[PDB]
């Protein structure tokens, strides 16, 4: 029942602290922590991200690492800082430099200990718990390294409980640093063997998304962070809220994963609308659907229409209809048939919940296994194998106690990654 | 591998077979019949 | 069950929430009790 | 820093006659509404 | 056909009667001696108790 | 007397079981608080109180709290039992081998529990009707592990089963077909009747037949209940011809392997067209022999009808009855199968449908509800098996059921007897 | 007429007492003041004094001075004589040799003077009714004494000790296994019949039965006042089948040395649950035989029953006493001794058990309280001395023991006096 | 009368024998010293042990047993151990250097000075015995002295002791947990002896045992010790009809023939049930039908071949304590019913029953839980077919370049015996495939 969430480096610390402002305005909970909602659907199901004091206060359960003191500064200054325990703030003093060994063996490592106490303090004060979320950027030291690392022992320690992990996937677009490669190429070996679904995100599909869906002039990373915490909010709300067809993240993550090394999925939502066209447009079903599935409308920077779908999942929200909902991807499955495999009959599994995000009257949040997330692998892959081929930027990596053979079977467990969708891709029965 | 243990179990699929045969059924129909002839006399 | 409809019913005996053994022959409530008028 | 209002809220909700009365009414859920008496 | 000890049916419900299994012993060990002796008792205790309920639910829809 | 347990698995079968027993409520005239302002009829539903309050017979078992716990804080939180409203803390995941060897072993044994407490309450068991979907994981794998336990406990006491099967193009999960394949054991084993209510039949018979525009599953329960109240009010309720569970049991099912038995309900109609509609017994009996009104995705036509057995309700009378059955034999495209000549059952009851308020079903003086066991019903197992043949051929999601204490045989030995159902379904069926 | 006398010894003793007492008054219609707003009713609990009041014939007689401090200064301060209450100035600390040989013979005196004034007062007293914790210190230790004095001095006189001894997994104390051997080697000699009533048996059954998180002493030593008044209101009222302290205790104890008893009570539900369900006699027999609805955490499948006692309380009727009786016997996991084919004792009273206000049992029509010899205890006293052998064979705990007056050899004697018990239960367990 | 000689080869088959006598000894009443103190239930001078021990002057019950492996570790252990008074100081033969997984050192070089005493022993016991229904063989074939000694010791009977019942109990590979690397060379070069010289070779892998632990009995982390106690319990609970009166009493010869259709297709299937542990005995209702039903799962199967995957040709059972041969029937008409159970068509009875009022003794410290009831499963059926078709394939993919080969051939092993093997193993596929196959 209960999800634990952990926030890793400067990307996931901004992303998770918009993600909690999202669930308090859900749920009715002012930066104070007083409950302020109207209605007992608010506080039924508010400790599966909160957790009561003795004074009332509902803080989250929530972590957060940064080897930059810094970041947990400017959580403090953020709007909703005061929510958070302040004994899961746990930072160090030198930062990852964008580093992964620094972030993975030398500074994450003398730190970690720390974050696994409060976050089995956290799983301990849990009655049930569901399992545990992650926000993190490959593309960083710290939310790579230290996120990756984390990952790996929360998997030893809860072998049974499931793993999510936002993980924001640079592009070259978007590439503001110069360790991308290594640090994605990494991350992912660590990412496919101890999560068990791990969705991605591109700033360059994020400000697409911003430019030609929401037509503002000049959003922020405030924007694109609200922009992936309703899609984290959304992929949850089966959990918190009732619905005509309730589910939750393990019926998520066993309809998506066909086979264990791909669970890495699509991300989407809707309805995305311009500040001006928002009036005029009908939120219908059809319209939902109708958004989902563009390629304009996707969180990630890879073509849906080269790929095809191994499976995809649609959590809408809002008090809806069902022969709508089961009606509106049954025509695009039989009108798409191109983009979805033949050998799996059902590739939509439809999840319906009776409370829309509040200001809305209808929403519905998209994750899908495509087989074209292997372009993404494949570019990170080749910008690696440039770098790494004559020892560009290695000697940092290396100095730090790492070894040349682990960026080789990081490339390797790369090429494993892109050959399996590249193979089910083209699958024919 | 996955192939051959679909070949096998294409193969038992094959070779099951149903509860009602419909000419067990005609045999056991022979059997009444010849159980009513050797009684009613008539 | 009466002609008039369903009715209370009226029969012979005591009757005792507190199932005291000295009170068996002594009424001890109102049920028991009959006014004239 | 600046964020940008109104990009995940729907104008007939939040702003209108009754706002707070049309999110009551959102925020019920699907047994409630269906199901009542 | 002949299947009746398997189907579990005779005239007169599942249940048996009493006798003496002292009578029945036979060269039989001490414990599966006693099984039988357990098993036709507590068999016998089943059979009142049926006939029990079903005479006080006759009896029950009678004055229904 | 002749009372009937109900069991609701799972999501589907709590929110289908609801419907049912608020429609059982408003029949009987019970309000949500549970007890008659101001007759043995309701017995075989409601359990009296000393202090007359009427508590129903039945079990909600969800794996997962949200629908049982929204039920609680519902408006039937005076009616329903604090137990027998069983919640779990996590559930199946849409798979059979959670439902059935990880999460359902550790409920079944209070299942059980609160099942042999209904049972000891009981005088009279008919039998239990249960309510659940073979798609899900709950519905699949606590179901056949609580009918396995029901039938190794209670013996040959009936166990309905009104189950909610994958629709041939209308479907939510992906691993739906493998839970259906895979509850396909208990659903030939361990149940005597099982009839088939498919979501996209429901779907399809509200838009041409009902005119509503945006119907959900909140209307496609209601009509299950109202299908169900139907059935149960042969015993239910005085008639000319009164049949119990056991009564059409035996009249439904000519096979063991031979129990999924198709349905249909008439009329299913609105408000609009209730009061300019002489909705006589020929045009409601022909309404449900048409696959119009057929209540599971399956055509008739394409196979024979083995044993029909109709449920008439209202002002029904024994010439209009037989009189429509006689139309049915003179019409040539309902074909009854060869070897079953008579093929029909009646039951006609005096107490007319009732309506639930806020609902879509209109006010009529009589209605029908037909269960008929048919060899068309092979086309449902042969599209069924033909999906998981299709997923399994490469071994797609079975990572998830063989990483929770299941065997690869366990997929193949469902395969060896629903190839069996379809062999046999043909066989019976062939001409002599 | 068949008056009785409590002593309520240590701080449990004391605790229970309150509960008892609260709920006798409620019973009995008494107000705290000790004066009620032909009544010779209340003669076994309370003597009508001087004033026209009422005052209890019980003796709080504890070591230390809070508990009785906290009786004369609560809501019972003026129903309670000054006297009869009695105080000490310092505990047993948690040592039998303390409370037996030091400081147990300077208050001893004054309470046989108290037991001397509340016989004398009385006129048919039929026994003594001994609340105290084996457990602890001055339960044990004082509690001995005190047993062994009444039973030199009254003669034959009954002897219903309801002690609470310690618990298989969790213990106030750390010396409590040595106060409970060191007890029952008194206890086993001047008690005609003792019941168990362990803490956590009665917390799960609160928990499970009553649908409340956190019960505390306050509840158990509810629970535990409304099976003492179940047992006594044989005698209180009239009934069916009244049954007398001597009544029972010969048909519970088959052996001198067999006289340790297990209890039980049913129904216990709380006012959501009381409303639900119809408690029959059949349903609350089941529930006392059922090992979860028991105060005692002797899995009595673990043994043989050799006696059970039932107290029937309300509208119970023989009949369906004795049919429950027969299908308990009917019962599949449990087994009596072969040589108790009767095995049971049963007694019927007609008055209902009253609820207190502000407590945690709903108003129930009929009630039935188990008081049973079964050979299932002998694996509570196998893993008492168990741990006490684990603690003495590395002689902890035993200088402070041999330091208050206590010669080293009286552990072993208790040590073999503990193995000769658990070896007879396991001899009269054998079959003939 | 109806005696029994046991032979243990290996390290695996010595720890098996050990944890087969430890059972037996407890089941007969014998003390570690060898002598029964008192017995008021059972009758005193009761020829019930006769069979697995042999009287002497003082009272003493030597087993009738021979330890033999070609390094003495293990049976130092065992003359070391609780029962070093029990065992005949002779009967206990000892080696110098083990096989070390080598077939050619156990069959070859290092057997032939160790099979001579071997036979010596053999027909010191044979001699004892008036009544001998057969040998008994406990080994390993993953071993090399399991497969070169055993094959050696076992034809070296076959020759001296003509048509005598031989019950080979081996410790085939399992699919995927195996121990040794030569393993399916040693597997392949065994088939010979255990195909001509055996009369019943019985399956007995790890692995199943393994599963059957984790699942049954609820116990994360057990071992050899407690594999050897399942196995002795099996061992035990098919022996023990010639030992202890029952309703169907069975001999090895009696059942050997039942479950033999063939010469070449004598390898048989085991299950055992209930197999429960303390918490779980009293959890379920053991009855004879219900233990029937989890014998003929393959979740209580004891080696890795599923049922299901062929089809059943012979199967007995072995029935212990309160079973009733109406129970018994019932259970089998069940079984008929039951359709994922299916036997060959040319065999229309394929059953066959036997029935001890013995009930299973469980040994203090293991696992196990007492049951009123219990039921071995022994049967042939085409399905074993599955293990062969894995160690063949898996010994040709090791084959397939002569890996580990010299070792082999420097031994004084001809180097077409490993292709002999491989031919004769085929032939014992095919056989199979045309058994199974519809008339
Ligand atoms: N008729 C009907 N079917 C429903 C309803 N709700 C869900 N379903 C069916 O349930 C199927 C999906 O299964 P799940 O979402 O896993 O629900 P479940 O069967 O209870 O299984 P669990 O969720 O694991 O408990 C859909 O295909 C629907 O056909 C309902 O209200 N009425
Ligand atoms: N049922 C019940 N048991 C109690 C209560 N209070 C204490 N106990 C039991 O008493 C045991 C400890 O002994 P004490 O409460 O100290 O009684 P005592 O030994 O006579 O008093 P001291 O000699 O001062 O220790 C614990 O193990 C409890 O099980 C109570 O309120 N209700
Ligand atoms: N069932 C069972 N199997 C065993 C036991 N001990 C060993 N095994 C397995 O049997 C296989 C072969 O046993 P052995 O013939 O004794 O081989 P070994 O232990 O190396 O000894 P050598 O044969 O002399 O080489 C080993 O690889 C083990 O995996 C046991 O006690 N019980
Ligand atoms: N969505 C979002 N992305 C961000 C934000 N800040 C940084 N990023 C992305 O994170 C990547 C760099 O991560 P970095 O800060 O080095 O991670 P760290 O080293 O662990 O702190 C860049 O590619 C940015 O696009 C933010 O506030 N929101
Ligand atoms: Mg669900
Ligand atoms: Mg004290
Ligand atoms: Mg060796």
């Amino acid at each position: 029942r209960e999800i634990v969430s952990c926030q890793a480096g400067q990307c996931g610390n901004q992303i998770g602290s918009k993600f909690w402002e999202v669930i308090s305005d859900e749920h009715g909970v002012d930066p104070t922590g007083t409950y302020q909602g109207d209605s007992d659907l608010q506080l039924e199901r508010i400790n599966v991200y909160f957790d009561e004091s003795s004074g009332g206060r509902y803080v989250p359960r929530a972590v957060l690492m940064d080897l930059e003191p810094g970041t947990m500064d400017s959580v403090r200054a953020g709007p909703y800082g005061q929510l958070f325990r302040p004994d899961n703030f746990i930072f160090g003093q030198s930062g990852a430099g964008n580093n992964w060994a620094k972030g993975h063996y030398t500074e994450g490592a003398e730190l970690i200990d720390s974050v696994l106490d409060v976050c089995r303090k956290e799983a301990e004060s849990c009655d049930c718990l569901q399992g545990f979320q992650l926000s993190h950027s490959l593309g960083g030291g710290t939310g790579s390294g230290m996120g990756t690392l984390l990952i790996s022992k929360l998997r030893e320690e809860y072998p049974d409980r499931i793993m999510m992990t936002f993980s924001v996937i640079p592009s070259p677009r978007v590439s503001d640093t110069v360790v991308e490669p290594y640090n994605t190429t990494l991350s992912v070996h660590q990412l496919v063997e101890n999560s068990d679904e791990s969705m991605c995100i591109d700033n360059e599909a994020l400000y697409d998304i911003c430019f030609r869906t929401l037509k503002l002039t000049t959003p922020t990373f405030g924007d694109l962070n609200h922009l992936v915490a309703a899609v984290m909010s959304g992929v949850t709300c089966c959990l918190r809220f009732p619905g005509q067809l309730n589910s939750d993240l393990r019926k998520l993550a066993v309809n998506l994963v066909p086979f264990p090394r791909l669970h890495f999925f699509m991300m989407g939502f809707a309805p995305l609308t311009s500040r001006g066209s928002q009036q005029y447009r009908g939120l219908s079903v059809a319209e939902l659907t109708q958004q989902m599935f563009d390629a304009k409308n996707m969180m990630q920077a890879a073509d849906p229409r080269h790929g095809r779908y191994l499976t995809a999942s649609a959590l809408f929200r809002g008090r809806m209809s069902t022969k709508e909902v089961d009606e509106q991807m049954l025509n695009v499955q039989n009108k798409n048939s191109s983009y979805f495999i033949e050998w799996i009959p059902n590739n939509i599994k439809s999840s319906i919940c009776d409370i829309p995000p509040k200001g809305l009257k209808m929403s519905v949040t998209f994750i899908g296994n495509n087989t074209c997330i292997q372009e993404m692998f494949r570019r990170v892959g080749e910008q690696f194998t440039g770098m790494f081929r004559r020892k560009a930027f290695l000697h940092w990596y290396t100095g730090e106690g790492m070894d040349e053979m682990e960026f080789t079977e990081a490339e390797s467990n790369m090429n494993d990654l892109v050959s399996e969708y590249q193979q089910y891709q083209d699958a024919t029965v | 591998t996955i192939a051959q243990e679909n070949a096998k179990l294409l193969e038992r699929l094959e070779h099951a077979q149903p509860t009602y045969r419909a000419d067990k059924f005609e045999a056991d129909r022979r059997r009444n019949e010849e159980f009513a002839a050797r009684a009613s006399r008539y | 069950a009466t002609s008039y409809g369903m009715e209370y019913a009226i029969t012979c005996g005591y009757t005792t929430d507190y199932c005291s053994r000295s009170r068996g022959a002594v009424v001890v409530k109102p049920e028991n009790i009959f006014y004239f008028s | 820093t600046w964020c940008a209002k109104g990009i995940f809220e729907d104008p007939a909700v939040t702003r209108g006659r009754s706002p707070a009365q049309v999110q009551a009414a959102l925020l019920h859920s699907t047994y409630e509404v269906d199901y009542t008496h | 056909s002949r299947e009746s000890y398997i189907t579990g049916i005779r005239p007169g419900g599942r249940y048996g009667a009493m006798h003496d299994v002292e009578k029945r012993r036979d060269n039989l060990p001490d414990n599966v001696f006693h099984y039988m002796k357990d098993a036709v008792q507590r068999e016998e205790l089943l059979r009142l108790n049926e006939e029990e309920e079903r005479a006080r639910i006759r009896l029950e829809m009678f004055a229904k | 007397m002749r009372e009937a347990i109900c069991i609701h698995i799972g999501q589907a079968g709590c929110q289908v079981g609801n419907a049912c027993w608020e429609l059982f409520c408003l029949e009987h005239g019970i309000q949500p608080d549970g007890s008659m302002p101001s007759d043995d009829a309701f017995n075989t539903f409601f359990s009296e109180t000393g202090a007359g309050k009427h508590v129903p017979r039945c079990l909600f078992l969800d794996l997962e709290p949200t629908v049982v716990d929204e039920v609680r804080t519902g408006t039937y939180r005076q009616l329903f039992n604090p137990e027998q409203l069983v919640s779990g803390k996590e559930d199946a995941a849409n798979n059979y081998a959670r439902g059935h060897y990880t999460i359902g072993k550790e409920i079944v044994d209070l299942a059980l529990d609160r099942i042999r407490k209904l049972a000891d309450n009981c005088t009279g068991l008919q039998g239990f009707m249960v309510f659940h979907a073979v798609g899900g994981g709950t519905g699949s794998g606590l179901g056949a592990l609580l009918l396995e336990r029901l039938s190794v406990d209670y013996g040959k006491k009936s166990k309905l089963g009104y189950t909610v099967y994958p629709s041939p193009q209308v479907s939510t999960a992906v691993v739906e077909p493998y839970n259906c394949v895979l509850s396909t054991h208990s659903l030939l084993e361990h149940t005597d009747v099982a009839t088939m209510l498919d979501n996209e039949a429901i779907y399809d018979l509200t838009r041409r037949s009902l005119d509503i525009e945006r119907p959900s599953y909140t209307n496609v329960n209601r009509l299950i209940g109202q299908v169900v109240s139907s059935l149960t009010a042969s015993l239910r309720f005085d008639g000319a011809l009164n049949v119990d569970l056991t009564e059409f049991q035996t009249n439904l099912v000519p096979y063991p392997r031979i129990h999924f038995v198709l349905t249909s309900y008439a009329p299913v109609v609105s408000a609009e067209k209730a009061y300019h509609e002489q909705l006589s017994v020929a045009d409601i009996t022909n309404s449900v022999f048409e696959p119009a009104g057929m209540l599971t995705k399956c055509d008739p036509r394409h196979g024979k009808y083995m044993s029909c057995c109709l449920m008439y309700r209202g002002d029904v009378v024994p010439k209009d009855v037989n009189a429509a059955i006689a139309t049915i034999k003179t019409k040539r495209t309902i074909q009854f199968v060869d070897w079953c000549p008579t093929g029909f059952k009646c039951g006609i009851n005096y107490q007319p449908p009732t309506v639930v308020p806020g609902g879509d079903l209109a006010k009529v003086q009589r209605a029908v509800c037909m269960i008929a066991n048919s060899t068309a019903i092979a086309e449902v197992f042969a599209r069924i098996d033909h999906k998981f043949d299709l997923m399994y051929s490469k071994r797609a999601f079975v990572h998830w059921y063989v990483g929770e204490g299941m065997e690869e045989g366990e997929f193949s030995e469902a395969r060896e007897d629903l190839a069996a159902l379809e062999k046999d379904y043909e066989e019976v069926g062939a001409e002599s």
